[PDB]
RNA sequence: UGCCUGGCGGCCGUAGCGCGGUGGUCCCACCUGACCCCAUGCCGAACUCAGAAGUGAAACGCCGUAGCGCCGAUGGUAGUGUGGGGUCUCCCCAUGCGAGAGUAGGGAACUGCCAGGCA
RNA sequence: GCUCAACGGAUAAAAGGUACUCCGGGGAUAACAGGCUGAUACCGCCCAAGAGUUCAUAUCGACGGCGGUGUUUGGCACCU
RNA sequence: UCCUCCUAAAGAGUAACGGAGGAGCACGAAGGUUGGCUAAUCCUGGUCGGACAUCAGGAGGUUAGUGCAAUGGCAUAAGCC
RNA sequence: CCGACUUACCAACCCGAUGCAAACUGCGAAUACCGGAGAAUGUUAUCACGGGAGACACACGGCGGGUGCUAACGUCCGUCGUGAAGAGGGAAACAACCCAGACCGCCAGCUAAGGUCCCAAAGUCAUGGUUAAGUGGGAAACGAUGUGGGAAGGCCCAGAC
């Protein structure tokens, strides 16, 4: 049910992702096997709160990238070692 | 505490002529302890498993073998 | 007091303690006491912080200790000059990195664990935090 | 495995002839036939091959697969090899003991001008 | 083809022995020295190696 | 020109293991006999010789199957060269290199020179 | 033909006392004091099982943790 | 005095009264060559015989072995006749 | 006797999950090192032979470590830099830290580290926030309705504190 807005990532790397995570946004990617993977950036406070629901990891979400909507499922996540934060979310194109 | 403090002189092992080097016949390529690099084409194997050139040319390292063993070979180029 | 039996080597190098920890998740239990600081945490500060929380929950519930010292720390005696050999082993410490989940417990209501873990975090040199099992 | 033991019985002898770079005359023997082919030091291409399954060899032979049949193919491989200019080969064994049909296969080929 | 102007803006007192030779390769001698070198993927590799002392008005 | 079988290699698990099926005109394997050439630290079991009655059971090859072995991204993470910085027994910034594990997935090989049988 | 093993092997052949002592040097190196550090020592604090008839903190305070001063036993050898 | 591993910072070398072990030999075959062979450990069955002797099948596969400490190596065996 | 009933027990091998290792490796960088080619730059900076030496007491700082207590202006190594053998400016004063390498002269100009209220040369500069402590201008566990910002949450005009 959750619909999350996201934008494509212009630059990628280490210094180009710690730059994002200091602006209350974290990177994530969508991969679905038969299609080219889509690396996107998306907000933190609007997805850290929504992940608190147990249903975030069980239903088919929706991501709005450049107008179109992609139905995905949360495949994996990386969390900060000692803070209530996120670093990456792996989305599989369900 | 005590009952220690002994060591042996370093034996100066290792690869002496790295890949792509032009060697003369009979020049030591690698000084070994076991057989880590095996003898390939146009190289020998001394009693210490020392790999020496047998005909002058350019050294070349290879990974031939069913067991993925390192072979040192020489091309007379 | 936790300490390995039949270890390969009697004395070990000092080494350094850099990086983030590996066991950062609550897997065996439901509520955990995740470390936030850095520094060695010995074998007596584990038992002293364990009794404090196997007693604050009476005796019911399961308790998991996810660290083990396995690191001998020597100490030169008093009035002994320097050199003349490495000192003898005196205690065992467990190196802690920020992120390690030290203790975890299950079978209790959350507010009881959140108080039991408070009486154990007062016996540990390093800062700690209370973390809860997550879906992943 | 009765064949894996044989194939690893002759590996040391086989892999020395790759290092020496010498043309070898490998030999295969079966309870019914016996083959013999000449293989270049490259090891991937053959030059001369004679065997007891060819209709031009087994037609005048009582029974393929015995000592006098081995001498019939040992003669053949030596004439073909000398016809193309190959004279200095080395004898492979393929794990068979150099005692029976292989010995007559080698002895007959040796007598027909081949040098090994 | 197109030449490139390099000027040194920092001293070479405590630099590593590799950064002192790179200045020799470029040809710079003192602070404020300007040289005009040929543009080339090997010359531009020199600038990147010492791209804290030299300043380029390309 | 195609199919199958045998030998010698390249190649090395995307190539190996397990499970189901299938092949005997030729090749191959099991097989018959052993006084003989030859052998058992006893035994023709292995090696070897003399052949063809039988079979494709075992073995081997071929075909299918993911239950294992194996290969394996993109993104992120760790580390690190150079230059700065911090509350500097540990970290951050700019820039360059960038893993390991794991995920999606791939996958039960490909090929060359000869010699046979069949069409 | 050498445990010339003090193993690049001073002689074939070798132990001590000196507070009765002496010479050339060194703060390159010790005792005293100073200096840096603070393991140890002294002082304080944090959590609170418990003692205190009931009652953790009137008074003490287990198993552990964090510091201060430069008063002890030490570490180093920077000054003489 | 000599040998092996770590400290030694992925070429060589690299110190401390740093952490751990060895040598002052053995062999006339334990060397040369030719021919042949593959181990540890578990399962079942079996007379003395037991958890472990020898025998027969299965798994496993080098987890065995190397005259002697450790490292590297070894199936084409450098291991066993 | 066989074991015939039993045991609130301990428990190897395997199976799933979670950690640790300088003397563990089925993986594995960055750098460094060796070799080849090619521009550009450097008063051959490279090697060989010969005449003359000194030196073999090093110190601190950064990075990788051993020892120590991850204590010492402690001690032993690897690599870089400085002092030794280098003056000038800065850090109040302060061989080693930051900037920078002095042939001589000038009552000329521009900058680096560091600074612009007076001592003492240059902003009592401009815009927007924070601090009420002289914090700035020493120090920890721990304790607290100090204060600014951010994302949410609970109750509430069928009336909340
Ligand atoms: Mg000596
Ligand atoms: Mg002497
Ligand atoms: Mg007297
Ligand atoms: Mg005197
Ligand atoms: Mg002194
Ligand atoms: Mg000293
Ligand atoms: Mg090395
Ligand atoms: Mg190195
Ligand atoms: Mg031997
Ligand atoms: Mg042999
Ligand atoms: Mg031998
Ligand atoms: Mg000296
Ligand atoms: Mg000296
Ligand atoms: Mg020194
Ligand atoms: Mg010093
Ligand atoms: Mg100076
Ligand atoms: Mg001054
Ligand atoms: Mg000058
Ligand atoms: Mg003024
Ligand atoms: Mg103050």
């Amino acid at each position: 049910m959750f619909t999350i807005n996201a934008e494509v990532r212009k630059e990628q790397g280490k210094g180009a992702s710690r730059r994002l995570r200091a602006a209350n946004k974290f990177p994530a990617i969508i991969y679905g096997g038969k299609e080219a993977p889509l690396a996107i950036e998306l907000d933190h406070d609007k997805v850290m709160n929504m992940q608190a629901k147990a249903e975030f990891y069980s239903e088919v979400l929706t991501i709005v990238v450049d107008g179109k909507e992609i139905k995905v499922k949360a495949q994996d996540v990386q969390r900060h070692p000692y803070k209530p934060k996120l670093q990456h979310i792996d989305f599989v194109r369900a | 505490s005590t009952r220690n403090g002994r060591d042996s002189e370093a034996k100066r092992l290792g690869v002496k002529r790295f890949g792509g080097e032009s060697v003369l016949a009979g020049s030591i390529i690698v000084r070994q302890r076991g057989t880590k690099f095996h003898a390939g084409a146009n190289v020998g194997c001394g009693r210490d498993h020392t790999l020496f050139a047998k005909a002058d040319g350019k050294v070349k390292f290879e990974v031939k073998g069913p067991k993925n063993r390192k072979f040192i070979s020489i091309e007379a180029e | 007091m936790l300490q390995p039996k039949r270890t390969k080597f009697r004395k070990m190098h000092k080494g350094r303690n850099r990086g983030l920890a590996q066991g950062t998740d609550v897997s065996f239990g439901s509520f955990g006491l995740k470390a936030v600081g850095r520094g060695r945490l010995t074998a007596r500060q584990i038992e002293a912080a364990r009794r404090a929380m196997t007693r604050a929950v009476k005796r019911q519930g399961k308790i998991w200790i996810r660290v083990f010292p396995d690191k001998p720390i020597t100490e030169k005696p008093l009035a002994v000059r320097m050199g003349k050999g490495k000192g003898n082993v005196e205690y065992w410490v467990a190196l802690i990195q920020p992120g390690k989940v030290l203790y975890e417990m299950d079978g209790v209501p959350e507010e009881l664990a959140r108080e039991a873990f408070k009486l154990a975090a007062a016996k540990l040199p390093i800062k700690t935090t209370f973390v809860t099992k997550t879906v992943m | 495995d009765k064949k894996s033991a044989r194939i690893r019985r002759a590996t040391r002898a086989r892999r020395k002839l790759q290092e020496l770079g010498a043309t070898r005359l490998v030999v295969h023997r079966t309870p019914r036939h016996i083959y013999a082919q000449v293989i270049a030091p490259n090891g991937s291409e053959v030059l001369v091959a004679a065997s007891t399954v060819e209709k031009a060899i087994a037609e005048q032979l009582k029974y393929t697969g015995n000592k006098d049949a081995a001498a019939a193919v040992g003669k053949a491989v030596a004439e073909r090899a000398l016809e193309k200019g190959i004279k200095d080969v080395s004898f492979d064994r393929s794990g068979f003991q150099y005692h029976g049909r292989v010995q007559a296969l080698a002895d007959a080929a040796r007598e027909a001008g081949l040098q090994f | 083809a197109k030449t490139i102007k390099i000027t040194q803006t920092r001293s070479a007192i405590g630099r590593l022995p590799k950064h002192k030779a790179t200045l020799l390769g470029l040809g710079l001698r003192r602070i404020g020295h300007t040289v005009e070198r040929e543009d080339t993927p090997a010359i531009r590799g020199m600038i990147n190696a010492v791209s804290f002392m030299v300043k380029v008005e390309e």
